[PDB]
């Protein structure tokens, strides 16, 4: 699906903003 | 996971929080 | 330095759109 | 670290698989 | 609702390359 | 505003101008 | 300066998340 | 400015704050 | 349309990061 | 063209390279 | 230089905007 | 080329569009 796939090139963007130097794990469903 | 909840609801900062390491 | 935070949002997208359903992880520190 | 090797040199699409789950 | 702000996300982005030095005021509904 | 005209139908480079300063 | 334009880039949509309904406003001159 | 502040050094979430309507 | 509008701005970014040297050519339906 | 098959479904790497010079 | 690249993908979003149904080339090399 | 002109030094809208189709 490719709406999902959007919405989640903007989440991880989203993410990397809100965390910073902790950083994250993006696990997709 | 990230994508069920906030690709159908918009998250706040806390709970994009919850997702940093 | 602002500017390695500019690449780190690029390199956020480009792991993104590498891993897909795998995932990747950001550990800059 | 991802940043000491991907953003002080221009990687390529494998390079960037490296940091994949 | 998400795809209101996916598409304000690129809206913005289109402002700031159109306006350019003059900026723009960025109101939401 | 932006979001009510811009995001329902696709918006001209002179329909940007008129949200600039 | 290109690099300015490019983190200007970046800085709208830092904007953008942080403010949401209220809005922000870009001005650099 | 945002531009003399924000983009000459990393600005956190809450200095990108400042600059909300 | 808008979210091909929206798909299409996130397909070029992809394309450039996949071809690099080459180079692409966008064409829209 | 490429916004015909890419924007209905997800397109994998080498599909994306049909698309290169 | 990874500068070049970041740039770039600011060229490309660009010209995607600029172009439209018309279209664009990116011929870097 | 493109990258030796709008790269190196800031391109106005107009200066994009002289690479469309
Ligand atoms: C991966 O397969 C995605 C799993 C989530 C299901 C997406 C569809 C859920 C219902 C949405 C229907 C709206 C689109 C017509
Ligand atoms: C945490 O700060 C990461 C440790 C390594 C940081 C290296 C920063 C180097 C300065 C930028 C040089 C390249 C500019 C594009
Ligand atoms: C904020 O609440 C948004 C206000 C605009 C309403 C959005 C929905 C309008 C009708 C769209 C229905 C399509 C989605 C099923
Ligand atoms: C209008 O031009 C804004 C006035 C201040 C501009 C400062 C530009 C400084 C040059 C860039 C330095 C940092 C590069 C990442
Ligand atoms: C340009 O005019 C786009 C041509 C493709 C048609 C888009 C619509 C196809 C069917 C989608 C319906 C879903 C939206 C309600
Ligand atoms: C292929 O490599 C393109 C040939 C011209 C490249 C010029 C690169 C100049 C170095 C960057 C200078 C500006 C940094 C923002
Ligand atoms: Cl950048
Ligand atoms: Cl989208
Ligand atoms: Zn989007
Ligand atoms: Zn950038």
């Amino acid at each position: 699906f490719v709406n999902q796939h959007l919405c989640g090139s903007h989440l991880v963007e989203a993410l990397y903003l809100v965390c910073g130097e902790r950083g994250f794990f993006y696990t997709p469903k | 996971g990230i994508v069920e909840q906030c690709c159908t609801s918009i998250c706040s900062l806390y709970q994009l929080e919850n997702y940093c390491n």
